[PDB]
C-alpha cells in the first residue's frame, strides 16, 4: 500500500488493454536486461486395498452370478474360524464410489429361519446394524458378523 | 477322523448341535470338503438302525443342508441309494428331510458339478 500507490494508480487505469503487454516490455526490458545481463537458461483400488489388509479369517471373493467390471460390484463371503461355527455365506453390494457412503447387505431370510440358532444369529444381526452408525466401512460389517455369531454361540452355550 | 468312531463319541453324550459341528473339525484336521468322508451318507446309515429314526441325526442332516459347502447331491443320492422300504417311520423321515431343502436346487460351483447334480436328479 504505503510508498505504492502511484504504480497501482498506473496498473489500474492501465489494465485489460490490447497493448498492455508491449508497453510493459517496451519501457521495462532494456535497463533489466543491461543491469543483469542475458536471462535464465472395473474394481476400484480401495476395495482391493481393504480386501488386501483383512484378517485371515475371512476369503471374500467375486460373486460368480451377477454383473462385474461395473462401478457396483458383488462379493460372497465365507467364514473360516476355528472357535464358531458355520453360517450363511452373508452375500454384499458394493456401490459405485465406494468411499464417502454405505455399503448395504441383501437380507436373506429364509436361509436363516428354521433354527432357533441361526434366527437368533439374525436377530442379533438386525440389532448391531441398526446399532452400527453411517459411512462404515465393510470390514466393519464382516468382524460385527463375526462378533454377532460369537455371541449367539455364547448365548445358546 | 474316522466317521463312525467320531459320531458315536458325539452320540454318548447329548450335545448341541453346533458344538458337534464344531467339534468335528477339531478331530479331523483335513476335512477335504467332505467329499471322501460322505459324512451326509455316513448319517443316514446310523439313522436307520433304530425302527424310528432318532431326531438327533435327522437335525445334524439338517445343518449339514443348511450350509451351502454342503452339496445336495450327495444326499440325494445317499436316499436313493437306500430304499428297502423296511417301514413307514424311515420313508416318513426321509419324505420330511427331501421336503426341507427341495424347491430351490441351487448349485454354485464348476460346471462338472453341476454335471453331478443333473445325474443326481
Amino acid at each position: 500500500q504505503y510508498l505504492c500507490q502511484p504504480l497501482l494508480d498506473a496498473v489500474l487505469a492501465n489494465i485489460r488493454s490490447p497493448v498492455f503487454n508491449h508497453s510493459l516490455y517496451r519501457t521495462f526490458v532494456p535497463a533489466m536486461t543491461a543491469i543483469h545481463g542475458p536471462p535464465i537458461t472395473s474394481i476400484p483400488s480401495v476395495l482391493q486395498g481393504e480386501v488386501a489388509r483383512l484378517d485371515p479369517k475371512f476369503l471374500v471373493n467375486l460373486d460368480p452370478s451377477h454383473c462385474s467390471n461395473n462401478g457396483t460390484v458383488h462379493l460372497i463371503c465365507k467364514l473360516d474360524d476355528k472357535d464358531l461355527p458355520s453360517v450363511p455365506p452373508l452375500e454384499l453390494s458394493v456401490p459405485a464410489d465406494y468411499p464417502a457412503q454405505s455399503p448395504l447387505w441383501i437380507d436373506r431370510q429364509w436361509q436363516y429361519d428354521a433354527n432357533p440358532f441361526l434366527q437368533s444369529v439374525h436377530r442379533c444381526m438386525t440389532s448391531r446394524l441398526l446399532q452400527l452408525p453411517d459411512k462404515h466401512s465393510v470390514t466393519a460389517l464382516l468382524n460385527t458378523w463375526a462378533q454377532s455369531v460369537h455371541q449367539a454361540c455364547l448365548s445358546a452355550a | 477322523v474316522n466317521l463312525k468312531q467320531a459320531i458315536l463319541q458325539a452320540w454318548k453324550e447329548r450335545w448341541s448341535d453346533y458344538q458337534w459341528a464344531i467339534n468335528m473339525k477339531k478331530f479331523f484336521p483335513k476335512g477335504a470338503t467332505w467329499d471322501i468322508l460322505n459324512l451326509a451318507d455316513a448319517l443316514l446309515e446310523q439313522a436307520m438302525i433304530g425302527p424310528s429314526p432318532n431326531p438327533l441325526i435327522l437335525s445334524y442332516l439338517k445343518y449339514a443342508i443348511s450350509s451351502q459347502m454342503v452339496s445336495y447331491s450327495s444326499v440325494l443320492t445317499a436316499i436313493s441309494k437306500f430304499d428297502d422300504f423296511s417301514r413307514d417311520l424311515c420313508v416318513q423321515a426321509l419324505l420330511d428331510i427331501m421336503d426341507m431343502f427341495c424347491d430351490r436346487l441351487s448349485c454354485h460351483g464348476k460346471a462338472e458339478e453341476c454335471i453331478g447334480l443333473c445325474r443326481a436328479l
